[PDB]
């Protein structure tokens, strides 16, 4: 969590 | 504010083999750590994000791994298209970024391809003679060029302009430009590049007469 | 494909003002902040705070409290950054996104004016001859400010094209671009060096002759 990361 | 400590701020490496990068922060940041690739004039590229957690399309070769205070960061085996500055970021509270690593590949020594150029008819009509030289794709970094005129070496009015490392074969390219008068360029005839690492003693010569 | 696009290189005196836009695709747009990062020359990475993208509001980091502004057109999917009040050490690549980025910004506060750079074939003449390919080049010579990008054959020759970091002297910028073709294709075929220089809005296009 905390809004980093799995974009994609 | 989190303080990021990121180590080593440059590291040289062969190509094949594995690297590591640490990062330390100042307080426990529970593995909200994330790790970024810049090569210039690109935006970042996120790779590894909650400590070890590959982004999509990222090689296996990346990995990275730590707890509470204590990261690394590791290419299992370093590639040409690796060449970049690596950054940690910790995202436990507000954002941090480590200083940044640099990296140094080292490869197989490659000689130079060498082209020489004359002034172009553009330049000569401004009063300006730059003769250009470029020596592409050699390695290690510390070529030397020369500078012959009519034979004889010169040395005022050089300016040299060496690429990154070649993320397709880690070489290295630089471009060495001789700029004279107009008038000067045409009270000679014989114009000489010359690139050496003194590896292969005799240089790599290229030249072109004006006439 | 995710993609974020960023306004070109600007130029901007002390004092001025300047508006950065950054145009975010391929997701959803209000489903993730933006993040703002700054790196000087020859510095790394420094993050300025994020916009939440659902909200509209801004969190800045210490540094950049008082000068700087985020904000959104939500509509076009597109973030901006807005710097009062230029100072020198605001020179700088701007960089938008989250876990993917744009292509970054490049701002130079300067009282100097914008000069285009003058564009100056690089071919073989009389000296050296031939091989199984034939180097080209492009000198891109007393520009200010950066950047340039020099395109070999509208894109066609984009691989094996290097590029050499510009250099300074008297306040003006020099660089210069190589492509290595077939001996087969030239000078049989057109090779072109297209030189853009965005901040003063110019394309200077030289065609290599024999
Ligand atoms: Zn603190
Ligand atoms: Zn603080
Ligand atoms: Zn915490
Ligand atoms: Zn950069
Ligand atoms: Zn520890
Ligand atoms: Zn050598
Ligand atoms: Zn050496
Ligand atoms: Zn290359
Ligand atoms: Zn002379
Ligand atoms: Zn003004
Ligand atoms: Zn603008
Ligand atoms: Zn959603
Ligand atoms: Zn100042």
């Amino acid at each position: 969590g905390r809004g980093k990361g799995g974009k994609g | 504010d989190i303080q990021m400590t990121q180590s080593p701020s440059s590291l040289s490496a062969s190509l094949g083999d594995k690297v590591t990068i640490t990062c330390r922060a100042s307080q426990d940041i529970n593995n909200y750590i994330a790790w970024f690739q810049h090569k210039p004039g690109k935006g970042p590229r996120l790779l590894i994000y909650y400590t070890s957690t590959l982004q999509p399309g990222i090689p296996s070769r990346f990995s990275g791994s730590g707890s509470g205070r204590d990261y690394s960061f590791s290419i299992r085996n370093l590639e040409p298209e690796d060449i970049a500055t690596y950054y940690c970021l910790q995202y436990d509270n507000l954002r941090t970024f480590g200083g940044g690593t640099k990296l140094e590949i080292k490869r197989a020594d490659a000689a130079p391809t060498v082209s020489i150029f004359p002034p172009s008819s553009e330049q000569l009509t401004s009063g300006g003679a730059s003769v250009v030289c470029f020596l592409n794709n050699f390695y290690p970094k510390d070529i030397n060029v020369k500078w012959k005129i009519d034979g004889s070496e010169r040395q005022n009015g050089v300016l040299n302009s060496w690429t990154d490392q070649d993320s397709k074969d880690s070489t290295y390219s630089m471009s060495s430009t001789l700029t004279l008068t107009k008038d000067e360029y045409e009270r000679h005839n014989s114009y000489t590049c010359e690139a050496t690492h003194k590896t292969s003693t005799s240089p790599i010569v290229k030249s072109f007469n004006r006439n | 494909q995710i993609q974020l696009v960023q306004s070109g290189p600007e130029l901007k005196k002390p004092g001025e003002t300047v508006k950065i836009s950054c145009k975010a695709s391929g997701y959803t747009f209000t489903d993730y902040s933006m993040h703002w990062v700054k790196q000087a020359p020859g510095k790394g990475l420094k993050w300025m705070g994020w916009i939440n993208t659902e909200t509209g509001e801004p969190t800045y980091a210490d540094d950049f409290k008082g000068r700087f502004a985020f904000s959104l057109e939500t509509s076009a999917t597109t973030a901006y950054l807005q710097i009062n009040n230029l100072k020198n050490e605001d020179t700088a690549t701007y960089f938008c996104g989250r876990d993917y980025w744009g292509q970054g910004t490049t701002l130079t506060v300067s009282s100097a004016k914008t000069t285009p750079p003058s564009v100056y074939p690089l071919a073989p003449g009389c000296g050296d001859t031939t091989g199984s390919s034939v180097t080209l080049g492009c000198l891109v010579k007393g520009y200010f400010p950066e950047s340039v990008t020099v395109t070999w054959n509208s894109g066609s020759l984009s691989s094996s094209v290097h590029t050499f970091p510009a250099l300074l002297q008297s306040g003006l910028y020099t660089m210069s671009s190589s492509v290595t073709v077939p001996s087969s294709t030239w000078p049989s075929q057109t090779v072109t060096c297209s030189v853009a220089h965005p901040a003063s809005s110019t394309t200077v296009d030289k065609k290599l002759e024999p």
